[PDB]
């Protein structure tokens, strides 16, 4: 098995930038190499074959080069629709193998999160469960940390977080954090706080509600 | 024009087998090789093997020799892949992918058209329908208001969420599902002008095909 190593794992650049992704192989593959793009939630598409041949219909800002054990994919004037994972693949000796992928993001201006917090619904409380949800929406850069506080004490157990991929219109990220408790433990307390650290604020971003007040 | 329509998502028990289909359109099916690729949850890509739809001739990645069997039906322009004795390692998205014509002297073995993908889940966890919970504020009159739906305690993936039957799509954030103890939680937020809510209806629509369930939840104040 030929090892295909891509770098960097992650790339961030401004719209209009020229960017280069590299693929290093364990053997001289004599340019028997393909590049693919895959957008979130979509099937891959072919960009380049024989290391340097642009697949038909592919935008001309894409190009490939290389020889021996080192190959590159280049995008001139990066566009927001270029946000995707990129993979190299050899077809030199069987079995054909792929690199681990490179994820490209658009670099934009810092954006502070819009934070909303929700107490459990009456519906959920009837089941004997209680989820508190925090949305942290439309922020940039992606780096964020969320902590939950109950009556001021940090709570870590029962916390589930997920992040959207970068937005195709505004290039921001959003995050959702859900703390699930029992109805019983939820009712023993008053103050529920979603607390974030993000580069757009010096101090922690604090969103709370009082059950009830 | 060239399309490769694959079969639906699968939940299979950790001993069973599954057969995936790949229907070809807009080209001469028996004129080009057909390949299969695994994509692990970690988003790595693995070549499983190749089949010739014309002659039945086949080449496997030796790592999949015990796992995969590739088959064909020329009458319907459909290629198949069966995966035997499934384990957690086999939970993945599987793609069929077209390569070059059988008449190529050229040495270019690229995958130029990829299928729609078939997600395979292997586990002993029980199919469970979603609970859908409304997320509404308690603040009255920002100029924008954020509403949400929390979809909890379901298995397997996928759940799909729309707002107002898809007619409300700007300002929506639907978050990737998170697994805990064999059950998923997903959320979705929607931001609307405060002039439009609560004076107008906002509903999240949740579909969970695995459990044959659709839920609508109107978001009301308080």
């Amino acid at each position: 098995d030929i090892q295909m190593t891509q770098s960097p794992a992650s790339l961030s650049a401004s719209v209009g930038a020229t960017v280069t992704i590299t693929c290093r192989t364990s053997e001289n593959i004599d340019s028997y190499l393909a590049w693919y793009q895959q957008r979130q939630g979509k099937s891959p598409q072919l960009l380049v074959y024989a290391a340097t041949n642009l697949a038909d219909g592919v935008p001309s800002r894409f190009s490939g080069s290389g020889s021996g054990t080192q190959y590159s994919l280049k995008i001139n004037s990066l566009q927001s629709e270029d946000v995707a994972r990129y993979y190299c693949q050899h077809y030199s000796t069987t079995p054909w193998t792929f690199g681990g992928g490179t994820q490209l993001e658009i670099k934009r201006a810092d954006a502070a999160p819009t934070v909303s917090i929700f107490p459990p619904s009456s519906e959920q409380l009837t089941s004997g469960g209680a989820s508190v949800v925090c949305f942290l929406n439309n922020f940039y850069p992606k780096d964020i940390n969320v902590k939950w506080k109950i009556d001021g004490s940090e709570r870590q157990n029962g916390v589930l977080n997920s992040w959207t991929d970068q937005d195709s219109k505004d290039s921001t990220y959003s995050m959702s954090s859900t703390l699930t408790l029992t109805k019983d433990e939820y009712e023993r307390h008053n103050s529920y706080t979603c607390e974030a650290t993000h580069k757009t604020s010096t101090s922690p971003i604090v969103k709370s509600f009082n059950r009830n007040e | 024009e060239v399309q490769l329509q694959q079969s639906g998502p699968e939940l299979v028990k950790p001993g069973a087998s599954v057969k995936i289909s790949c229907k070809a359109s807009g080209y001469s099916f028996t004129g080009y090789y057909m390949n299969w690729v695994k994509q692990s949850p970690e988003k790595s890509l693995e070549w499983i093997g190749e089949m010739s739809p014309s002659t039945g001739r086949t080449t496997y990645n030796q790592n999949f020799k015990a796992k995969a069997t590739l088959t064909v039906d020329q009458s319907s322009s459909t290629a198949y892949m069966q995966l035997k004795s499934l384990t957690s390692e086999d939970s993945a998205v599987y793609y069929c992918a077209r390569s070059v014509p059988l008449t190529t002297l050229i040495e270019d073995w690229y995958f130029d058209v990829w299928g729609t993908g078939t997600t395979v889940t292997v586990s002993s966890a029980k199919t469970t329908p979603p609970s859908v919970y409304p997320l509404a504020p308690g603040s009255a009159a920002n100029s924008m208001v954020t509403l949400g739906c929390l979809v909890k305690g379901y298995f397997p993936e996928p759940v799909t969420v729309t707002w107002n039957s898809g007619s409300l799509s700007s300002g929506v954030h639907t978050f990737p599902a998170v697994l805990q103890s064999d059950l998923y939680t997903l959320s979705s937020s929607v931001t609307v002008p405060s002039s439009t809510w609560p004076s107008e209806t906002v509903t999240c629509n949740v579909a969970h095909p695995a459990s044959s369930t659709k839920v609508d939840k109107k978001i009301v104040p308080r």
